[PDB]
RNA sequence: UGGCCGUUUUCGUUGU
C-alpha cells in the first residue's frame, strides 16, 4: 500500500512525497532516522600537548562535531559491547592530527583536511572525513602562530543521535502536509482574512485548492506528506532513509521477540 | 627535574628550589611551570 | 511562570557553553629573620595536623 | 552534577526485562504495559495502527516523565482476541508496511538516478 | 612542622591550567594557580532577553 | 532518603503560615527542586531565580 | 570566538563556509547575495554568518608565552 | 593497600576506555573517578585497567 | 591502629 514519489534528488538533500501511510508513521520514521541512525563520530580525544590559545576542552568539543564518513558503521560492533580488552581496531577507528605553523609572520589554518586516519577496521569505509569536494579545504578547526604547535591522538566509537547531538547524520527535516489545509487541522490568524495575508507553501500546485462549495469531509484523514530531507554528508540522503526503516524493522522485530519469549 | 618557561624570552630550564627566582637566559622575573606528562583526556562532549 | 525550554542538542552544539577561571593565591610567609615558610610536600612524619 | 547518563537513555540493565506486562483487573480483557527505554518514537507508532484494529476496544499510552525513559501502554482488546496477539499482530503489520516502503524507496531511487 | 596548604574548593572541578611562580614586593615566593572548567547550561540556569 | 517520606519546605519571607508545608520525598536527577505549578501562590513564588 | 561548526538550531554544518564568506564580501557584494551563494535558505543559518564576530586573530594578536 | 592514587583506565562497562584515578579503595569495589566528566563512579576490581611499569595491566599489579 | 584541627571583624557588591 505504502507509495513514494521522490521529486529531487541529489547526495545530501532529498526532496521527496511519502503518501498513503498514517501520519504516527511518518512522524515516527523522522524522529527515528534523527535520532536512531547509529553513526561514527571523535569519542576520546588524547590531547600529547597543546600550545594554542584555545582551551583544550574547547578543541575535545570542536572535534566532537566533526562528521565522519560512517558508510560501513553498520559493521563496527558497539563499543560497550565489544569484548575487546580496551579498545580495538574493530571496536574503534583511530584519528591523529599533529600540526604547527613555524615563522614569525602568517597565521597558519589548521582545517579538517588535516586530519588523518591511523587505523581502522578496514577496508570498512569508516573514519576518513567528509568534504563536499577535493580542494574543498572545509571545517575549520583553529589558527595558529609562531612556534605554536597543535598535536592531538583522537578517537572514535559508534553512538547514537541520543546520546549527543555529533551522531545525529540528518540536518534539517523538511515535513508537512495538506498545503490548503483541507483537514482544517490548523485554524488560521488573520486582521481582514485567511486567504490575503498568509503567503502559500512551495507545494501550492501539488494539490489542488477546495472549491468553493466543498464542504467538510469528517472522515478524512492526512494522506500525502512532503518530506526533504538532509545530511551533513557523514552519510548518503538514501542510506539514511534505508537504515532508519531497517533500525525501526529492527527494534519492533526485538520488541516482537520479547512479546512472544515473556510467556 | 621540575622545568620552567620564561614570560619574555621562552627559554626552558629548570630551578632546585634554592636558585633565586630568576630566569637563567634573560633574568626576567616571571615564570611559569610547564604541562605535566601524565596523559590528558577528553569526552569532546 | 517564566521558564524556558532549551533544545538538548542546541545545548550540545555550543549553545550558551562558557568557561569559567578561577585563580587561587599563595605566598610564603615570614615570622623573622630566621623564620619563613617554605613551599614544599610535606612528609606525614616530619608534619602535623 | 545529577545529571543522567546520556548513554542510558536507551541501553537497558539486565535485571530489568525491556517489557513488562500487568494486566488491567478492573475491567474485561484489558492490559497495561511497561516499556522500558522508550518514548513517543515507539509509542505512537504501535499506538495508531493498534487503534487501526478491528478487534481492539481501548489501546492507549502515556510518557510519565521526559526525564524517564520508559512509558506505560494500556490495550484492551475485546473478548475475541487476547491483548498479546493483537499487539504481536500490529508489530508485523508495520514491519511489512515498513518493508514495502523501502523496497519501493530503493527501486525508486535506483531509477531516479 | 604543620600543614599550611591551599586545598581546592570543595565545591569545584576542573583542570589547572596556567602556574605562576615569581617573588612578591617583599621578594618572598608568591604563587598563582589558574585553575579552568567550562560550564554547561543545564537545569536550573539563568537566563534573560 | 528515600521516595514518600516527609520534609518540611520553605520560604523566605515566610509571613503566613501558608509559607511553610510538609511534603513527600521523590527522588530524581538533576540539582533543583521542582513544585506543582500550583502551589506557587501559597509560597508566593516563581521560577524567575 | 571562532565560527562554529554545527548551526545550533539545525545542524547544518556551516563553519568550512566561512572564509569563502569573507571572501565574496570582498569584491563588494551584498551580504544577503553572499548567503544566497553559499547556498544559505534556513536563516536558522543565515544569522550565524551574518552576525559572527571574529576573535581568534585578536587573541593570537598576542605573542604567546612561547 | 598498596594500591591507592594510581591513573587507571575501564576495559569494559558502559565507559570503555576512560581514564581514572583511584580516589577510595574501601575494598571490593573500587571508587575511581574520571576526567572526562566531573563525576566519581564506583567500578568491580576486574573492570579496570592499571597503569604498570610497561604498557597497561590488569588487576594484577 | 584507631582517633582526627581551618579566623574574625568590618565594608562592599549583588540575589529573591
Ligand atoms: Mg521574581
Ligand atoms: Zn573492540
Ligand atoms: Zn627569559
Ligand atoms: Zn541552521
Amino acid at each position: 500500500e505504502p507509495k513514494v514519489n521522490i521529486i529531487n534528488a541529489q547526495d545530501d538533500e532529498v526532496e521527496l512525497m511519502l503518501s498513503d501511510v498514517n501520519l504516527s508513521l511518518a512522524n515516527s520514521l523522522r524522529r527515528t532516522m534523527l535520532a536512531e541512525v547509529p553513526t561514527l563520530a571523535i569519542d576520546l580525544v588524547e590531547i600529547k600537548m597543546n600550545t594554542s590559545v584555545l582551551a583544550d576542552e574547547f578543541i575535545s568539543h570542536r572535534l566532537g562535531l566533526i562528521p565522519l564518513v560512517s558508510e560501513d558503521v553498520e559493521e563496527m560492533k558497539y563499543s560497550r559491547d565489544c569484548t575487546c580488552e580496551d579498545y580495538c581496531d574493530e571496536c574503534s577507528v583511530v584519528l591523529e592530527l599533529s600540526a604547527r605553523h613555524e615563522g614569525e609572520e602568517g597565521t597558519t589554518d589548521v582545517y579538517s583536511s588535516s586530519l588523518i586516519k591511523v587505523s581502522g577496521p578496514g577496508n570498512l569505509n569508516v573514519g576518513e572525513p567528509v568534504r563536499r569536494d577535493d580542494y574543498d579545504q572545509g571545517i575549520l578547526l583553529c589558527k595558529l602562530r609562531n612556534h605554536q604547535e597543535l598535536n592531538i591522538r583522537c578517537i572514535a566509537k559508534k553512538g547514537i543521535a541520543k546520546e549527543h547531538a555529533k551522531w545525529s547524520p540528518c540536518s534539517a527535516i523538511a515535513f508537512e502536509y495538506d498545503p490548503h489545509n483541507k483537514l482544517k487541522h490548523t485554524d488560521f490568524w488573520f486582521e481582514v482574512d485567511a486567504k490575503k495575508e498568509w503567503p502559500d507553501s512551495k507545494y501550492a500546485t501539488w494539490e489542488e485548492p477546495p472549491k468553493p462549495g466543498e464542504v467538510f469531509d469528517y472522515k478524512a484523514k492526512p494522506n500525502r506528506f512532503y518530506m526533504t530531507v538532509e545530511t551533513t554528508g557523514s552519510l548518503k540522503a538514501n542510506q539514511v532513509f534505508s537504515r532508519g526503516i531497517k533500525t525501526l524493522q529492527e527494534k519492533l522485530a526485538n520488541v516482537l521477540f520479547e512479546l512472544e519469549n515473556s510467556r | 627535574g621540575v622545568k620552567y618557561t620564561c614570560g619574555a624570552c621562552a627559554h626552558n630550564f629548570s630551578l632546585n628550589k634554592s636558585d633565586p627566582v630568576r630566569c637563567k637566559e634573560c633574568g626576567h622575573r616571571v615564570i611559569y611551570k610547564a604541562r605535566t606528562k601524565r596523559m590528558i583526556q577528553f569526552d569532546a562532549r | 511562570e517564566d521558564s524556558m525550554i532549551m533544545n538538548q542538542s542546541s545545548i550540545d552544539r555550543g549553545l550558551f557553553r562558557s568557561l569559567f577561571f578561577r585563580s587561587y593565591m599563595d605566598q610564603e610567609k615570614r615570622f623573622g629573620i630566621s623564620i619563613v615558610e617554605e613551599f614544599e610536600k610535606p612528609t606525614r612524619a616530619t608534619t602535623l595536623r | 552534577m545529577n545529571a543522567p547518563d546520556r548513554f542510558e537513555l536507551f541501553i537497558l540493565p539486565d535485571d530489568v526485562p525491556k517489557l513488562k506486562i500487568t494486566p488491567d483487573s478492573r475491567v474485561p480483557n484489558c492490559i497495561i504495559i511497561k516499556f522500558e527505554r522508550e518514548d513517543h518514537t515507539l509509542a505512537n507508532l504501535l499506538r495508531e495502527e493498534l487503534a487501526l484494529y478491528p478487534d481492539v476496544t481501548f489501546v492507549a499510552y502515556k510518557v510519565e516523565h521526559p526525564l524517564f525513559a520508559n512509558f506505560v501502554m494500556r490495550l484492551q482488546t475485546e473478548e475475541g482476541t487476547r491483548p498479546k496477539q493483537a499487539l504481536e499482530r500490529a508489530c508485523a503489520s508495520i514491519i511489512n508496511k515498513l518493508k514495502t516502503l523501502d523496497h519501493k524507496f530503493n527501486e525508486e531511487w535506483n531509477i531516479k538516478n | 612542622k604543620r600543614d599550611a596548604s591551599t586545598p581546592l574548593r570543595s565545591t569545584e572541578n576542573g583542570i589547572v591550567d596556567q602556574v605562576l611562580l615569581t617573588t612578591n614586593q617583599e621578594g618572598l615566593k608568591f604563587v598563582k594557580v589558574r585553575m579552568r572548567t567550562t560550564k554547561v547550561p543545564q537545569i536550573g540556569d539563568k537566563f534573560a532577553s | 532518603l528515600m521516595d514518600d517520606d516527609p520534609v518540611l519546605f520553605n520560604r523566605q519571607p515566610s509571613l503566613h503560615k501558608m509559607s511553610m508545608m510538609a511534603h513527600r520525598v521523590k527522588v530524581m536527577p538533576y540539582s533543583t527542586f521542582r513544585l506543582n505549578l500550583s502551589v506557587t501562590s501559597p509560597y508566593n513564588a516563581d521560577f524567575d531565580g | 570566538m571562532i565560527i562554529p561548526v554545527r548551526c545550533f538550531s539545525c545542524g547544518k554544518v556551516v563553519g568550512d563556509k566561512w572564509d569563502a564568506y569573507l571572501r565574496l564580501l570582498e569584491e563588494g557584494k551584498q551580504e544577503g547575495d553572499a548567503l544566497d551563494e553559499l547556498k544559505l535558505k534556513r536563516y536558522c543559518c543565515r544569522r550565524m554568518v551574518l552576525t559572527h564576530v571574529d576573535l581568534i586573530e585578536k587573541f593570537l594578536r598576542y605573542n604567546p608565552l612561547e | 593497600d598498596p594500591t591507592l592514587n594510581k591513573t587507571v583506565k575501564i576495559r569494559q562497562g558502559g565507559y570503555k576506555g576512560k581514564i581514572g584515578i583511584v580516589k577510595e579503595a574501601n575494598g571490593d569495589r573500587f571508587r575511581v573517578e574520571l576526567h572526562n566528566p566531573n563525576k566519581t563512579i564506583p567500578i568491580p576490581c576486574s573492570f579496570l585497567l592499571i597503569e604498570s611499569t610497561h604498557g597497561w595491566v590488569p588487576y594484577e599489579d
